[PDB]
């Protein structure tokens, strides 16, 4: 019927067709109607941009790896062409990230009240994520800026999640995971990263026995990822 | 290996393609 | 390596490695439009790029058209239909770009002695008309079905004259031509007889890249019976 | 130099060489970078596509004119028709490329305060739907006619709220919009009333002079011609 | 009923009216490859089509080459690379147009002339001189010397046949003397040879001009005025 | 430049739309 439901139908059709730029364009339009998102709406927004930015991040890593190998060989003429393509992909990646960040700051985080803890944590975790993707491709003072913005967002998300969410909550577990990944991959702080991931895993597993079947599947999937990272990270 | 990353996109690579591949 | 050709070729190889097939295809389109022959490597770049671009639209089109089959809200159905047609229009533009390339440059510039190029490009023409036929209706459908079969038919005649039955290009053409009969023409017997003769003629003459295609012929035939 | 600078440099060279298909292809690629066009870049994109579509428009008029007088050999007429269709499909591809650019990037990325860009791009959208309407027939014609008029109508409303009647873009829009009514809609009274009101609104408020007066003279020539 | 050859001629005449000269040239190329001779009208359609196609490339090449020279003098190395790439793109199109025409001349048009087909022969040998001359305009060094020698040899044979078998007023003979003198002046930088040829052709024609009818006179004098203008420009410059 | 070089009534055609 209505216009918002029309945009949401577009977003789920696009998801089913694996047309994530269409999906992200639709969820962006939903957000800019300045009405809050339900739990399912937030997930459609997250799935859409995760896929759009993830395609760009994958492409960027491949071409940047080719760029480093071209520079080592000193093929200056080929390096200039690889660099131009890497920068093309990079600008797409940064625009996707800034689109998301604008939605979070102008709408989603902005319109949360202080008692919508799940919304706040969800949006602040996502702000941490998209600043972290910006950090992955930045260097120098540009990198330090988005790194500080990522950590600040993650930190506030985690304090709210600790104070208002059970250790088993998938969103709080997903935030601990991504925050520990931030420390390990972005900050090169393995001890901080392991300390965080291990605290999150131990806090969740003690209360896991109290979940219904469906809630247990969600939490354990994320806890297994925490456990895998901890094993990989301590082995170096 | 590691941030939070599955749909019935799992049952995709099982698909039968009739024509030629590359 | 500063000219347009090497610039574009380098862009398409990078786009390949990055799985950015729209970039890849746009680069290969530009290469083709320089009006110079494609080597076998260049020809494979062009084919890989467009196969992937069209394959994403085809796969999206099947999903939505199937959701459109579930039709029991007028306003909800119309938006599914409108989305399916949006994808359809993307797919048509891709196919028509390919076919324009084949007709304006690739098939045209083939010399009489480049039978491999001719068979490969005419097969490609049958394929992309076949992709148009998968979504076309009415009189438009009849026109692209006829164009597909005529391209396939010509490539097959050249290949029957100048290639061994074991040649992968000719086996790949027989396979796709038989898929055209089965899927587009609803002609299962005619499809099975063509797949059968091709596998038969090849197994008579039995570089293991030919065996992989022969297995696909046999798979299709086992399925189609 | 990145892709953007390579492409922009190619299109300026193509312009100087009068190779407008190269020019358009480069400007299309620039637009697809999903970054705003400056005023110079906007004019490059417009010049390129105006020239490309204009060659097809001019060729189309010639062959259609031959097709008209051809009614007089069924086989000779058939080849004339097929050639005009060939040209027609080239023209439609060019118009649809432009329209896709305007809808996917140029109009979309306009910020609410960039009224100049908005008027210019929606006017452009009205223009290329009007070029499709010049050759379309039947139901397809109805669709592009209404799409043309809706684009023009929106650009004119924004131009009325945010531009002086002496602004060249607003006057250029009024001129093309009046041509839409006269040539596409066969509505000369509505066409003359629009051209007349815009010349009048401008002359009521008349270096910048030479720019607006040039277009006002075109409004008056059409009105002199249409009445 | 309209046969296949006439359908190609119809395509090229429609392409001409629509100013779609790539389409025209493609149709005339196909007519030639039927391996049947071209009439007077057919030759003119062939010549008009390729003159416009190669002429568009030549004009673009001169503009971009001039921008390339200016970019190089300013030492803008990064811009010069981009200009050079475009000039070379246009150059290759130009050369392919020229090579296509020359292939048609060598494989079909000149090859199938009999020895008494003097007008056909002169027309085709002149056009081979013209298209080798266009290749010479964009070449340097040994590559240039090769096409320059091919151009001169083609023009020379054309002119010997024209002198032996065509009246000095004949527009094809006049057109050949004109383009041959332009070859000497712009390609060989031989002003004196150029003026000698152009002036001999003008004088030989003007003495017999009074014997033409009104149509034939207009065709000849148009070309004779061009000889005259070049003679003036060349003697002054 | 110096070599041998009716629809050239084109420059007299009046365009209705913006140039």
């Amino acid at each position: 019927m209505g216009d918002r439901e029309q945009l949401l139908q577009r977003a789920r059709l696009a998801e089913q067709a694996e047309r994530y730029d269409d999906m992200a364009s639709a969820m962006k339009a939903v957000t800019e109607l300045n009405e809050p998102l339900s739990n399912e709406d937030r997930n459609l927004l997250s799935v859409a941009y995760k896929n759009v930015v993830g395609a760009r991040r994958s492409s960027w890593r491949v071409i940047s790896s080719i760029e480093q190998k071209t520079m080592a060989d000193g093929n200056e003429k080929k390096l200039e062409k690889v660099k131009a393509y890497r920068e093309k992909i990079e600008k797409e990646l940064e625009t996707v990230c800034n689109d998301v960040l604008a939605l979070l700051d102008k709408f989603l985080i902005k319109n949360c009240n202080d008692f919508q803890y799940e919304s706040k944590v969800f949006y602040l975790k996502m702000k941490g994520d998209y600043y972290r993707y910006l950090a992955e491709v930045a260097s120098g003072e540009k990198k330090n800026s988005v790194v500080e913005a990522s950590e600040a967002a993650y930190k506030e998300a985690f304090e709210i999640s600790k104070e208002h969410m059970q250790p088993t909550h998938p969103i709080r577990l997903g935030l601990a995971l991504n925050f520990s990944v931030f420390y390990y991959e972005i900050q090169n702080a393995p001890e901080q990263a392991c300390l965080l991931a291990k605290q999150a895993f131990d806090d969740a597993i003690a209360e896991l026995d109290t979940l219904n079947e469906d809630s247990y599947k969600d939490s354990t999937l994320i806890m297994q990822l925490l456990r895998d990272n901890l094993t990989l990270w301590t082995s170096d | 290996r590691g941030s939070f990353r599955a749909l019935s996109q799992k049952m995709s690579p099982f698909k039968r393609q009739l024509s030629l591949r590359i």
